[PDB]
RNA sequence: UUCAUCUAGACAGCCGGACGGUGGCCAUGGAAGUCGGAAUCCGCUAAGGAGUGUGUAACAACUCACCGGCCGAAUGAACUA
RNA sequence: GUGAACAGCCUCUAGUUGAUAGAAUAAUGUAGAUAAGGGAAGUCGGCAAAAUAGAUCCGUAACUUCGGGAUAAGGAUUGGC
RNA sequence: CUCUUAAGGUAGCCAAAUGCCUCGUCAUCUAAUUAGUGACGCGCAUGAAUGGAUUAACGAGAUUCCCACUGUCCCUAUCUA
RNA sequence: GCAGUCAAGCGUUCAUAGCGACAUUGCUUUUUGAUUCUUCGAUGUCGGCUCUUCCUAUCAUACCGAAGCAGAAUUCGGUAAGCGUUGGAUUGUUCACCCACUAAUAGGGAACGUGAGCUGGGUUUAGACCGUCGUGAGACAGGUUAGUUUUACCCUACUGAUGAAUGUUACCGCAAUAGUAAUUGAACUUAGUACGAGAGGAACAGUUCAUUCGGAUAAUUGGUUUUUGCGGCUGUCUGAUCAGGCAUUGCCGCGAAGCUACCAUCCGCUGGAUUAUGGCUGAACGCCUCUAAGUCAGAAUCCAUGCUAGAACGCGGUGAUUUC
């Protein structure tokens, strides 16, 4: 968690699949947790660009299937709202494997990434293509 | 049984009974503490809220991630034509608290004012103050006496002023009279000051100035009868419950046998006083002045008003606040202002702000042109004509 | 403070009003406000849409 | 990780101005000098790396924090060098230390340097080779 | 309630001394009063355990009983309800 | 008339315009709708709702009592002139 | 070889809508399964027209999963009669 | 179920850091028994759902004391219930178990809270299958599948809403009493520092954000559309055209206003007295001692400040008060 990070809308809650967008193998990631996330009854957790999830692979290479893994979210897909007036939001929803220390088990990410992302994650920034 | 899961409860209790308020004007309850060894100065300001709009501006917070960096943000706009001193109050400290001892006023006062004294204006024999204002008969008999006594008595002074409402769009033609306590220093220049002002207006470039944390009281806007769901914030029930989702299942349990003040209920919702504290002045404006929406960096003549004007208030032709967010209280309502009764240091406060633009485009629309000049300089010319 | 144009109709776009899209491609796109929006996803084609800028000039309207 | 872990070696090349080899108390060629080193490891757990290579050189450079004062594992790579009968050097390191964090005055500075050499000579006496 | 000390100087506090056969015997890898068993004597004394603790790897080094200097009138212990 | 059609929808002949009314537009309801992002995480349980839907051309699995399974699955197209 | 009762559970099937113990054990499916499926079988208390085993097709039957779908839910808002 | 007392012993050494045998004194009524007092002219059974409040035997958060407390981390205890205590896989489950976030995932009560509040999965009628039992009808605290959940308009309570009377009327205020509120985390930095042989590895102050909760607000963005506002489309009827009707709002796109969303934005005060505990002076007792007199500090506590209502039988100031 190299940074603080101003508040995003929330648009993955828990059982969202998002793409995996890094050529680490993995086709999807399935969130079931959203590190950092407080309690309310009924509520359940969620997670927005730059977030650190709890997620499985339900589609990809078996020696990944099975097992859970931190994801960093990429993409959103959500409208959410910067601080300087704009309400933005991805094609899609996006996320690549990461380990606790915010390394990356990818290698490079496709796609664009969000400058909230990326200012959050070195280790990140240093494999993203196009960001905001 | 105990509970099962836990969770907070619903709804804040120190905001009860949630009724509608005695006068659509919130009582401005509490005034700062007053330090007199500072010139006499009022303390709060009656005002008119007009409506909102949006600004830009750099960003001065160092260490954020948005240092030097432009932020846009919302912005509520109080239109406060100056206000009329008519009135001076002082009260006494005594065993069971403050005790009005007196009240003089002004020697004549508008029509508009004398209009809150009256439920049927129109048919009345317009007679009241017509004999008091004898009292000025010679020299002020009577009502030098009164301020003498003020004087010798009096912890505290309160200054009766009165909104100029004729100077606004409103229908309203009936002025909002109310009491200011005045901070100024010794009991006695406090009350000089109020003779010196009668029917002498007071503007508001005297009261705040930008960047003054403030707080804003006013009467919450009315929603009617509400069920609880919406009222109190409790879950909407599953799909499948008979008698009603919009409800809360359990009363309460069957002891204490009563329904206990906790419980939501359903009730009326909105038009509750309330009193909001500490938002930033972000612009003091002139209505004797042109170019209100101008910045030193928009520069281009305009007045605060937007295209259209102000969504179901008008358009801005006297003195106003705009300040930072949003406050209690809809388009139209009267609006008291305090003073901070605190001194912030949060550099939250403290921050100077400097406008670099504020959105004029309309608010009855989908606004695309800031001036009726530069829809012309995009559209061209129309067969209406011009 | 730059203000921007939409993406659909060339419309001036001011601070905080409408809403901008990161395609998959990475091109941005940028809506004044909802209905610009709406038309897009639907994939109007903005020269064929009556009162956007881009169609206008493919008609050689007002210049 | 910043700790040194294996001892690695670095050959450096390096001149001298012409009064100061006069002062070279051993016969001596040139101007130009070739200095072999090793940078070693102080942790007790790879002190197999330090008589690997004190078995390998001629002198020790010996470093001191001054703050820290000579510590446990000063002492013991020592009698690793004078068993091999290695001649040492030392430089007292890291005195910015004793300006910013202990506000050290000049005398109180001084001091602090005299009982540390007199701590390594302790050293010194009881394992050099008599 | 029972038993003790005290103007022949108590209790408290402070202060000086706390020795010599001797590192006493069996042990112990080492154990010098002070891990532990067994012994518990003597000398020289105003008095100082073959040791009340702290301590050492073992000594050292402090400490206490014990004696004394100080002060000058009462005081200490163990029980009962 | 549309349409495969005694479907549904509109019309001609014929019949009826009967159900206590008026004014308001709170909560809660019953009935009918819609919903950013997520998509069963809700629940005993996908209950309820949503998605599908005609027709022409294409393409169609395990298994099978060889008859089926089959509108399997699954693609394409559809106005006006 | 033998005893109680005449015989002594064969072909199959199974923790089965039939297993007390029991959330059986093994495999699988899930991040996680008192659920599902496949196995195992000294089976409290399966078993051959009291029909056993198997079965294409059919089913407003009970149960598990998957794709699509969605206000079931996160978490509520809104419009109509 | 929970808590004491004695202290052989564990703790290398040492009873009581943390524990603790043989014994023995208690407390509690979320356990299960024991009884059978109330109810059999009827007090709606389990569990969840929802929601409020209460208890403390405190899981976290504040401030502390102890340690076999170097740091880090942990354990034991004190004031203390102010504030929070969750998202899921299997199960009808209560319970259990595992995944996972978290500061933490504490235990309980309120007719084993809560069915004219829901649900109806389980239990527990009648239909039906199986297994064992039984000659049979049938039985099973065994399994299995289907299986109608009724009324409020009355009284009180609670939520909101009016109101006679006080000489009339109107305006500005006072404040009794009641209520009250904020919560918690992370990153930077302090600092690779104190401490430590090393491995490791903090805290106060400062900065930026965030969680849960609260009260509002609608500039923006988004949602809603009978603006039936503009356009578009099908079918049919008005002879065609124009323009319309009907199709329960005919359907589709956009759609302003209003309403509204951690789906949107803004805002959430600071003085005092205290607890525990740490102290000062200081006797009791020539010393000592935070205590006996007196006294300094000091907690998410309490009281105020602030916020909300305003006694409809609490109050003040003030204006005008009927020619005929
Ligand atoms: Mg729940
Ligand atoms: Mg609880
Ligand atoms: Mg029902
Ligand atoms: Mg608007
Ligand atoms: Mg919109
Ligand atoms: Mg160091
Ligand atoms: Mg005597
Ligand atoms: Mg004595
Ligand atoms: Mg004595
Ligand atoms: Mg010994
Ligand atoms: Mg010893
Ligand atoms: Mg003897
Ligand atoms: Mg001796
Ligand atoms: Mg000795
Ligand atoms: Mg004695
Ligand atoms: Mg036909
Ligand atoms: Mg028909
Ligand atoms: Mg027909
Ligand atoms: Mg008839
Ligand atoms: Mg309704
Ligand atoms: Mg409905
Ligand atoms: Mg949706
Ligand atoms: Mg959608
Ligand atoms: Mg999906
Ligand atoms: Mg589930
Ligand atoms: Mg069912
Ligand atoms: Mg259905
Ligand atoms: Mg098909
Ligand atoms: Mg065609
Ligand atoms: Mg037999
Ligand atoms: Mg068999
Ligand atoms: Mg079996
Ligand atoms: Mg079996
Ligand atoms: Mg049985
Ligand atoms: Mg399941
Ligand atoms: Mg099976
Ligand atoms: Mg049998
Ligand atoms: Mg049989
Ligand atoms: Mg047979
Ligand atoms: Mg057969
Ligand atoms: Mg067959
Ligand atoms: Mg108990
Ligand atoms: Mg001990
Ligand atoms: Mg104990
Ligand atoms: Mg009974
Ligand atoms: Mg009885
Ligand atoms: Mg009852
Ligand atoms: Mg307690
Ligand atoms: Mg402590
Ligand atoms: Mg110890
Ligand atoms: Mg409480
Ligand atoms: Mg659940
Ligand atoms: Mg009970
Ligand atoms: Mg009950
Ligand atoms: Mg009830
Ligand atoms: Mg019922
Ligand atoms: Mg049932
Ligand atoms: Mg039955
Ligand atoms: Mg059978
Ligand atoms: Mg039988
Ligand atoms: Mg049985
Ligand atoms: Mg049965
Ligand atoms: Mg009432
Ligand atoms: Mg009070
Ligand atoms: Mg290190
Ligand atoms: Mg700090
Ligand atoms: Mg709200
Ligand atoms: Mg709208
Ligand atoms: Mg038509
Ligand atoms: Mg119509
Ligand atoms: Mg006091
Ligand atoms: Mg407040
Ligand atoms: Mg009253």
């Amino acid at each position: 968690a190299q940074g603080t990070k101003f508040r995003i809308s929330l648009g993955l809650p828990v059982g969202a699949i998002m793409n995996c967008a890094d050529n680490s193998g993995a086709r999807n990631l399935y969130i079931i947790a959203v590190k950092g996330s407080g309690s309310r009854l009924n509520r359940l957790p969620a997670a927005s660009l730059g977030d650190m999830v709890m997620a499985t692979v339900k589609k990809g290479k078996p020696e990944l299937r099975k097992k859970v893994m931190p994801a960093i979210v990429v993409r959103q897909a959500k409208s959410w709202r910067r601080r300087d007036g704009v309400f933005l939001y991805f094609e899609d929803n996006a996320g690549v494997i990461a380990n606790p220390k915010g390394e990356m088990k990818g290698s490079a990410i496709t796609g664009p990434v969000g400058k909230e992302c990326a200012d959050l994650w070195p280790r990140v920034a240093s494999n993203s293509g196009v960001v905001v | 049984s105990h509970r099962k899961y836990e969770a907070p409860r619903h709804g804040h209790l120190g905001f009860l009974p949630r009724k509608r308020a005695a006068s659509i004007r919130a009582r401005v309850k509490a005034f700062p503490k007053d330090d007199r060894s500072k010139p006499v100065a009022l303390t709060s300001f009656l005002g008119y809220k007009a409506g909102m709009t949006t600004i830009v501006r750099d960003l001065d917070r160092p260490g954020s991630k948005f240092h030097k960096r432009e932020v846009v943000e919302a912005v509520t706009v109080v239109d406060t034509p100056p206000v009329v001193v008519v009135g001076v109050v002082g009260y006494v400290e005594t065993p069971r608290g403050l005790r009005s001892l007196t009240t003089v006023w002004a020697e004549h006062l508008s029509d508009e004012v004398k209009r809150r004294f009256y439920k049927n204006w129109y048919k009345s024999k317009k007679k009241a103050f017509t004999k008091y204002s004898a009292k000025y008969a010679q020299d002020g008999a009577g009502i030098e006496r009164e301020l003498a006594r003020i004087k010798k008595y009096a912890s505290v002074v309160r200054v009766l002023v009165h909104t100029q409402i004729r100077k606004t769009p409103l229908a309203q033609k009936k002025a909002h009279l109310a009491e200011i306590q005045l901070n100024g220093g010794s009991i006695s220049e406090k009350v000089d000051w109020a003779r010196e002002h009668f029917e002498k207006t007071v503007a508001v470039d005297s009261v705040f100035e930008q960047n003054e944390m403030i707080d804003a009281i006013a009467v919450t806007k009315g929603h009617g009868f509400e069920g609880v769901t919406h009222r109190w914030g409790t879950k909407k029930l599953p799909r499948k419950t008979h008698r009603g989702l919009r409800k809360v299942a359990c009363i309460g349990a069957w002891h204490p046998a009563h329904v206990m003040w906790s419980v939501a209920r359903a009730g009326q919702r909105g038009y509750h006083s309330r009193t909001s504290i500490n938002h930033k002045i972000y612009r003091v404006g002139k209505g004797d002045d042109e170019a209100n929406g101008a910045t030193s960096f928009d520069r281009t003549k305009k007045t605060i008003t937007p295209m259209g004007g102000f969504v179901h208030y008008g358009e801005i032709k006297n003195d106003f606040i705009m300040v930072k967010g949003c406050i209690p209280g809809n388009r139209k309502r009267i609006v008291t202002l305090r003073k901070s009764l605190y001194t912030n240091t949060s550099r939250k406060a403290l921050e100077e702000v400097s406008l670099k633009w504020i959105d004029t485009a309309s608010k009855f629309g989908k606004g695309r042109f800031q001036t009726p000049a530069e829809k012309h300089a995009f559209m061209g010319t129309l067969k209406k004509d011009l | 403070m730059k203000v921007e144009i939409d993406s659909f109709s060339g419309a001036k776009i001011y601070p905080g009003r409408g809403t901008l899209f990161v395609r998959g491609d990475s091109k941005i796109f940028r809506f004044q406000n909802s209905k610009s929006a709406s038309l897009f996803k639907q994939r109007k084609n903005p020269r064929r849409i009556a009162w956007t800028v881009l169609f206008r000039k493919h008609h050689k309207k007002g210049i | 990780r910043g700790i040194t872990i294996k001892s690695t070696a670095i050959s450096l090349y390096s001149e001298m101005s012409d009064e100061d080899v006069k002062e070279i108390k051993q016969k001596t060629d040139g101007n130009s000098f070739l200095i072999n080193l090793i940078d070693s490891p102080g942790h007790v757990d790879f002190s197999s790396e330090v008589t690997a290579a004190l078995r390998v050189t001629d002198g020790a450079l010996v470093v001191v924090d001054t703050i820290e004062g000579v510590c446990v594992q000063t002492e013991t790579v020592l009698r690793q060098a004078l068993g091999e009968r290695i001649k040492p050097v030392v430089v007292i390191n890291k005195v910015d230390r004793a300006l910013l964090e202990l506000q050290v005055s000049k005398e109180d500075l001084y001091q602090t340097f005299a009982r540390t050499v007199e701590s390594v000579n302790v050293i010194v006496s009881t394992y050099a080779d008599e």
